[PDB]
């Protein structure tokens, strides 16, 4: 017949006219009964019409369609640690998503493939239940129920064909220390087939270095144990009679560097075969030629395994390429920092040949930068001549700067505050800028520390550090220990090695003090100065203008600039005085930061941070007491309070601070506490031995987006601060600190949150071995 | 977002929250307006008003997401000049943004990453639609990013000047030369590369360029 | 100023004496470029002067360069092998 | 919000990208001139329709 | 709370505990820890009042089958190699043919222990460990090993007569194919869901019938070891494919009389026409031999990790890997007797021989059973 009109019944995403064009029975066109049957498959070919029933009212057509389209939602239930988007990726594999055709027939197709996904997980013990839940006009919520039973766990490895080596040494291709007896549950040994293929190629490298060059894993048969968990295996291998490197006959385009290549192939004819060393030895040439230019150094070994003397013969086929390749270089991921900041952290130059060891060394300074997130590049050949290889340094950069502050003492008191903020890499220039200070009524403190780290082409660390402490300890008078300390410190850092870098400086120590507190250890220094201030009174002035020569040295063989993981940086910082200084003394200090990998994948790494110090006079005097060492609270040792680790002084039997306030800020003074009051703040010692033992661990509850920039780390703190010149006669009922056996102790965990204002470090720690005057707040909040 | 509703009350609340300036709540309407009705009669204008909601809320990859939606939803449209505007306008906000500008410290030479991307979209705009309301606006930005490339490419030519790679000085100057003539920074790159010649003792090759300086004195 | 140490400034893009004997006056640009390729600097506005210029600075001990410029005609045919030493 | 002094979100923002002007171009003759444009630097400078800056529709 | 808020798997209990003929054990004579919880094909044999039982630890024993009194005992725990002082680790089960105890090991060795004392009459390293019991007959030691190798050792010394390829699984799709001599032709199961007949005399393929398919896109049973071994009554061969797929097919051609490609069966025996089986839900069923017609079935055992169905004391006896024993009616599913004599679970088939019911557990080794 011919259609009068069509009833377009049920579309949900299709248009009425779009159904009409997809109908071959469109309005006004001749409609046979076969064209009706042609329509059903063609409206099934729309991919959105779940039912198609093309009917007619004599000639007036009407197409009863139930429809497939938009899925309203996809609900995941039981969607545990095997996450739901990868489960949705199987829905994205099976064509279904929110917005899309459902085709409710394909549920078991999804419910098979999700199990086949669960099969590939390391499980098969799971079930998936896709539930259709209707929403408006066709729409469907896809409730998916994941009754995941269990994964598979590695239990036993059985290998046949082992010639001379134990299967158990190949079981150790993955390391375990754990247990689950319900009282020592620390994880398991679960299965993944890529652990196996890794252990397979661990087993491949296990026998290649032995000499086995008829070595071949014949076949491998992993168990179908009736639990869907039990991982047993039947590996068939042939080690096959360990062969020897009996000769290297390296050939090909040796580029005139063949003797240098021969240095890389200085071998022993007849030593047992090590193809991994041979694999290394090819890479020796590829970097040597890579240092000789030749970015495409096609080096092809051929171990002609000589089975007659049970050896090998090492043919090698070398093709270096062209020497000059570094035309220019590009830099990317650089929209905020200046390019020449990163470009000065480079060693391979444009318009040159390639030094392969220059580009990573430049990237290592970029790796040791810190305000990067990633450091990498794109070493693309610009097409055309073999002189055009543009190295596109696309990196990712991290935020610069951090603010610090104190606690309390504001808006219910005077105009008084603690400040301090940093602008290292100042505005993308690279200027290490750190400025701190505080304006209170007790004191007015100024401090700047600004560096031109790269002031010459050598990388001269032009660093200036100026300071001014108008410190009065002004509670009701300044005669409670006035101290005007100010001056300069100009310092320079120099390449000697590019790991071993020396430091030097000068200190102008203009300390102008009046009316000293009667604590004896302070005053013993004044007696060491030959000055005899009146013991029972804070009335005595003391101005010094000390001229010191500072020095130091940096070790730098350690990975990154803000989050390293392997290596060590040792930092000597020392000083001495000069003839002309108002006191002749010295003070040496050292800190190290070694990164020893517990996990060789560096998920756990030893952080060895310890500080050593010693300072004394150059003769006749001692080190000044304000240069004595301390710890506690914000130190290596947490859970204590600040300046609570060290020797503790005793006040003189005292009267006149020129009025200490009544029964407040006592120094065995006129308002009580007399007859040698022992001070309890750590007045600190002329020697130091403190440490903290930190261990990087990742967190799974937070995603690893920043858990590799968040350094969660446990510790157990130990360390001593002690005055090796502590008196035993003056301090006889007072503790002797001449020994380093004043070893304080605490333990806890640090919480480094890498904010947009940088790392924010919080730490609860519990002291267990304390001493006199060790005041302790067990939580330490630091910025 | 919006539940299953009449589309025009979603569209009214879309245009309200744009006039309210509540771009997120317009984003709440406009997306669910096109999530259930991408066949809407204003679903093309929705994607434009999404970019209006996105860029005025500074949602730059989402504005580009509404661009590539509108690329897929309207591969032909009168407002693709708007798209080739809103492509280049997004990348300009995407390239450099800092509060240091009053201090004489600017990001116009750090990296022109999306600025080169903004250059492409805006030059496409003034090529594909040199009649639009957007091609006159984009030209001064295309003027600007040429200078932002000129500020960028002079500083790397400045870098190899302190480095001493005088082949790299001449090459980065020729990068300024071969890419944009209408820059004084290229004209100050004209003595910069002939210095590199004289440090390479190519004084004769240098003084040819001083004639170009004598030529480009004007 | 009175230092022995200085990190060295280095700069490739040059040709060797074997590359000097590889070419001769009369050689086309491509016939130079068969084993030598293009230099990483040429003369843009004038004739083809293929600049293969070595540069290096030894730390607080003088300066060195091998400036080898290869000028070609409009046809790209070699007209000079212009080796130039330091300074 | 600024619920203390009612000084709201204030001075910021610019359109210097539109306010930028091109500079003097090469007036060099042959033997002094080289190719000068290469890339996406192909801009028909058109006052085909104006309304530039914030007055342009971004909707 | 979160001490117990971890993952969980589902199972089913053992309904209908009966004791209509009150069961017991005939004796215990424990070999020690036998197979253990390892998945191995090892299983003891009982004949002539000599319990020919062993362990993978090494102690191969002969025990006098009224109390299991020690007839002989040796140790196949080996002493040398690239690793000295190892256990026996037997893969294939106990085969006593003549005066040898043929056992395939997980050390890829097939032994033969002199049945008078257990001294090794011969032992021969074979191609991989034995996935099946060494089916020793006709002078041959017909094994289905891990690599899908039908091998033959001269059972007097272990001299290799051949080693020919079989249905090789894609992994260790661990199925006992156990190549038995059936009417002059060795008829072998398949671990990828095939079934084959080869020549007994040299391993020359009579036919191989693809029945079920391997793991992948029709993923097959890792909840059971499907008895792919063809049990051969007259020349309609009755065999499972590795999806549990029972198949009545010709001996000489492999042409199907009926099959259970749909059906998934763990273990099975053909009691005449009442094919007694363990279904994939640990369900007992009686299928016909001229179809897949359920003569009877029962769910008195459901998720009860059964051993092989056996007829003993006039009843269908079934133990399990939970350690229970069950006596079922030969007809429609009447649970007759229940003996919980084991808690270590029986991983071996019941031996209804010597008037007894000899089952050796994983760890509760030999528990011989009467009622």
């Amino acid at each position: 017949f011919v259609v009068k009109d069509i009833h377009f019944e049920g579309l949900q995403r299709v248009a009425v006219g779009a159904a009409l064009l997809s109908m071959p029975v469109r309005t006004g066109d001749t409609v046979n009964d076969e064209d009706i049957s042609n329509t059903i498959r063609a409206l099934f070919a729309t991919g959105n019409f779940e039912d198609v029933r093309v009917l007619r009212d004599g000639d007036t057509l009407l197409v009863q369609v139930k429809e497939r389209p938009t899925i309203a939602s996809i609900t995941f239930s039981g969607n545990k640690s095997v996450k739901d988007d990868m489960l949705k990726q199987n829905l994205e594999a099976s064509g279904v998503r929110v917005g899309e055709s459902l085709d409710r027939t394909t549920i078991a197709d999804i419910e098979k493939g999700l199990e086949d996904f669960y099969y590939s997980v390391g499980k098969y013990s799971a079930s998936v239940k896709a539930v259709v839940t209707p929403l408006p006009r066709n729409r469907v919520d896809l409730k998916l129920v994941f009754q995941e039973g269990v994964s598979a766990e590695i239990q036993q490895i059985n290998i046949v064909g082992n010639h001379a080596f134990t299967t158990d040494e190949l079981i150790s291709h993955f390391q375990l220390r754990d247990e689950v007896p319900w009282w020592n549950v620390v994880g398991d040994r679960k299965y993944q087939k890529q652990k196996l293929a890794g252990d397979l190629e661990t087993l491949r490298s296990y026998y290649l270095d032995r000499g086995y060059a008829r070595f071949n894993i014949d076949s491998t048969q992993v168990s179908l144990t009736p639990d869907k968990k039990g991982i047993y295996v039947t590996v068939n291998i042939t080690e096959g009679d360990q062969y020897k490197l009996s000769g290297v006959e390296v050939s090909g385009n040796l580029a005139g560097h063949s003797a240098e290549i021969e240095q890389l192939t200085k071998i022993e004819p007849g030593e047992l075969y090590n193809g991994t060393k041979v694999t290394k030895m090819e890479d020796d040439i590829k970097k040597l030629l890579g240092r000789y230019g030749y970015a495409y150094p096609r080096v092809q070994s051929m171990p002609e395994i000589n089975d007659a003397d049970k050896t090998v013969k090492l043919r090698v086929n070398v093709d270096a390429g062209n020497r000059f390749y570094v035309r220019k270089i590009r830099f990317e991921g650089n929209d905020t920092s200046k390019d020449a900041v990163l470009r000065r952290e480079m060693r391979q130059m444009e318009g040159a040949w390639l030094g392969s060891d220059l580009v990573d060394q430049g990237k290592e300074r970029l790796n040791r930068l810190g305000f990067f997130e990633t450091v990498d590049t794109d070493t693309q050949r610009v097409p055309g001549s073999p002189d055009q290889v543009d190295v596109v340094y696309k990196v990712k950069e991290r935020n610069t700067g951090s603010f610090n502050f104190g606690i309390g003492y504001g808006t219910e008191s005077g105009v008084s505050f603690q400040a301090g903020v940093q602008q290292d890499n100042w505005l993308g220039t690279g200027y290490a800028v750190g400025i701190n200070g505080t304006k209170n009524d007790y004191q007015t403190y100024a401090e700047l520390s600004v560096t031109n780290p790269y002031f010459t082409v050598d990388g001269v660390s032009l660093g200036g550090r100026l300071f001014y402490n108008d410190f009065q300890a002004d509670d009701a008078d300044l005669s409670d220990y006035t101290n005007k300390s100010y001056g300069t410190d100009v310092t320079l850092g120099f390449p000697i090695n590019e790991y071993n870098s020396l430091r030097a400086g000068l200190g102008y120590v203009h300390n102008s003090l009046s009316n000293m507190q009667p604590q004896v250890a302070m005053w013993r220094y004044l007696y060491s100065m030959g000055e005899h201030p009146s013991t029972s009174d804070q009335d005595n002035s003391f101005k010094t203008d000390d001229f010191t020569f500072n020095y130091g040295w940096t070790y730098n063989k350690l990975d990154r600039g803000y989050f390293p993981t392997d290596g060590s940086r040792v930092n000597l910082t020392g000083k001495v005085t000069i003839p002309g200084s108002d006191n002749e003394y010295y003070k040496v200090t050292l800190d190290t930061a070694t990164y020893v990998p517990i996990d060789d994948d560096h998920k756990w790494v030893v952080l060895g941070r310890t500080r050593w110090g010693y300072g004394d006079g150059l003769g006749g005097k001692e080190m000044p007491f304000y240069e004595n060492f301390y710890a506690g609270g914000s130190s290596t040792v947490r859970g204590f309070q600040s300046n609570t680790i060290g020797p503790k002084a005793v006040y003189f039997p005292h009267q006149a601070s020129n009025y200490d306030p009544d029964y407040d800020y006592e120094c065995a003074t006129q308002d009580g506490a007399k007859d040698l009051c022992k001070s309890d703040d750590a007045v600190g010692g002329n020697a130091m031995a403190v440490a903290s033992l930190e261990f990087i661990t990742p967190t799974p509850f937070i995603s690893d987006k920043y858990a590799n920039s968040v350094r969660t780390s446990f510790f157990w703190d130990m360390g001593t601060v002690w005055d090796t010149n502590w008196d035993s006669s003056q301090y006889s009922g007072y503790p002797d600190y001449s020994d380093p056996s004043n070893i304080r102790m605490s333990a806890g965990i640090a919480l480094q949150w890498m904010s947009p204002l940088g790392p924010l470090v919080f730490s609860y720690a519990q002291p267990f071995k304390k001493y006199d005057g060790d005041k302790a707040e067990q939580f330490q909040f630091n910025i | 977002e919006v539940p299953d509703n009449p589309p025009n009350e979603i569209y009214a609340t879309a245009q309200q929250k744009l006039q309210d300036g509540n771009w997120r709540q317009a984003i709440t309407q406009l997306e669910a307006l096109d999530n259930r009705y991408p066949f809407g009669p204003y679903s093309q204008q929705v994607q434009l008003d999404l970019i209006y909601a996105y860029y005025k809320n500074a949602d730059l990859p989402l504005a580009q997401a509404a661009i590539d939606r509108f690329i897929r939803l309207n591969p032909t449209h009168p407002n693709i000049d708007y798209v080739m505007y809103m492509r280049g306008l997004t990348n300009m906000a995407l390239d450099d943004s800092a509060l240091q500008g009053f201090f004489g410290v600017d990001r116009s030479d750090r990296d022109p990453q999306h600025a080169r991307a903004a250059f492409s979209d805006f030059s496409k705009l003034v090529r594909g639609y040199p009649n639009s309301q957007y091609t006159t606006d984009a030209t001064k930005r295309l003027v600007f990013l040429k200078d932002r490339l000129a500020k960028y490419e002079y500083s790397v030519a400045e870098y190899y000047t302190e480095r001493g790679a005088w082949v790299a000085v001449v090459n980065r100057v020729e990068g300024m030369l071969r890419d944009y003539p209408d820059t004084q920074a290229t004209r100050d790159a004209l003595p910069l590369m002939e210095n590199a010649y004289r440090q390479m003792q190519m004084n004769a090759q240098a003084e040819k360029v001083a004639k170009i300086i004598a030529a480009n004195s004007s | 100023e009175r230092v022995v140490y200085r990190p060295d400034i280095n700069q490739g893009n040059y040709l060797t004496a074997n590359d000097v004997s590889k070419i001769r006056v009369g050689m086309t640009q491509q016939q130079v470029a068969y084993a030598l390729g293009t230099p990483l600097m040429s003369d843009p506005f004038g004739t083809n002067t293929w600049f293969y210029v070595f540069r290096q600075q030894p730390g607080h001990e003088g300066v060195t360069q091998q400036t080898l410029t290869l000028t070609f005609n409009s046809s790209g045919v070699l007209t000079n092998i212009d080796n130039k030493p330091a300074l | 919000c600024s619920s203390d002094s009612r000084y709201k979100r204030q001075v910021s923002g610019d359109e210097a990208y539109l306010e930028a002007a091109p500079l003097a171009e090469l007036h060099a003759p042959a033997g002094m001139i080289l190719p000068v444009t290469s890339g996406d630097y192909a801009i028909p400078v058109t006052n085909g329709s104006g309304a530039v800056g914030k007055a342009l529709d971004i909707r | 709370l979160f001490n117990s808020e971890e993952d969980v798997v589902k199972m089913s209990p053992l309904p209908t505990v009966e004791n209509q003929f009150t069961p017991t054990t005939a004796w215990s004579t424990s070999v020690g820890s036998g197979i253990g919880n390892f998945y191995s094909n090892l299983h003891p044999a009982l004949a002539d009042n000599v319990v020919y039982a062993a362990d993978r630890a090494g102690l191969v024993k002969a025990l006098n089958a009224d109390d299991g009194k020690e007839i002989w005992s040796v140790s196949l725990a080996e002493k040398d190699g690239w690793f000295s002082k190892e256990p026996a680790l037997l893969s294939g089960g106990v085969t006593v043919s003549g005066g040898h105890v043929y056992i395939g090991s997980e050390k890829a060795q097939v032994y033969a222990l002199n049945t008078s004392d257990g001294t090794v009459a011969w032992q021969t390293k074979v191609a991989g460990e034995a996935l099946s019991r060494p089916v020793v007959s006709d002078g041959l030691v017909l094994i289905h090993t891990s690599n899908g190798q039908l091998q033959a050792l001269n059972e007097a010394d272990g001299a290799v007569k051949w080693t020919v390829n079989l249905d090789m699984p894609s992994l260790s799709l661990r199925g006992e194919s156990a190549p038995t001599t059936a009417f002059g032709a060795a008829v072998v199961g398949g671990d990828n869901g095939r079934v084959s007949a080869v020549l007994m005399e040299q391993g020359q393929m009579i036919w191989q019938q693809r029945i079920s398919q391997a793991t992948g896109s029709t993923e097959i049973d890792r909840l059971s070891d499907v008895d792919t071994t063809p049990v051969v009554v007259n020349g309609v061969v009755f065999a499972l494919a590795y999806n549990g797929n029972l198949t009545a097919l010709d001996l000489r051609s492999g042409q199907i009389m009926w099959k259970r490609e749909l059906g998934s069966v763990n273990d099975f025996i053909v009691d005449g026409n009442r094919i007694y089986l363990v279904d994939q839900n640990d369900r007992v069923m009686a299928l016909t031999i001229d179809g897949g017609v359920t003569l009877w079935t029962q769910s008195d055992l459901l998720h009860r990790l059964l051993t092989s169905p056996v007829l003993y004391n006039g009843n269908l006896v079934v133990g399990d890997s939970e350690g229970y024993l069950h006596w079922i009616n030969v007809e429609d599913g009447r649970f007759v007797a229940q003996q919980k004599v084991d808690s270590s679970g029986f991983q071996t088939e019941p031996v209804a021989a010597d008037g007894k019911l000899l089952i050796q557990a994983k760890d509760g080794t030999v528990y011989s059973i009467t009622r």
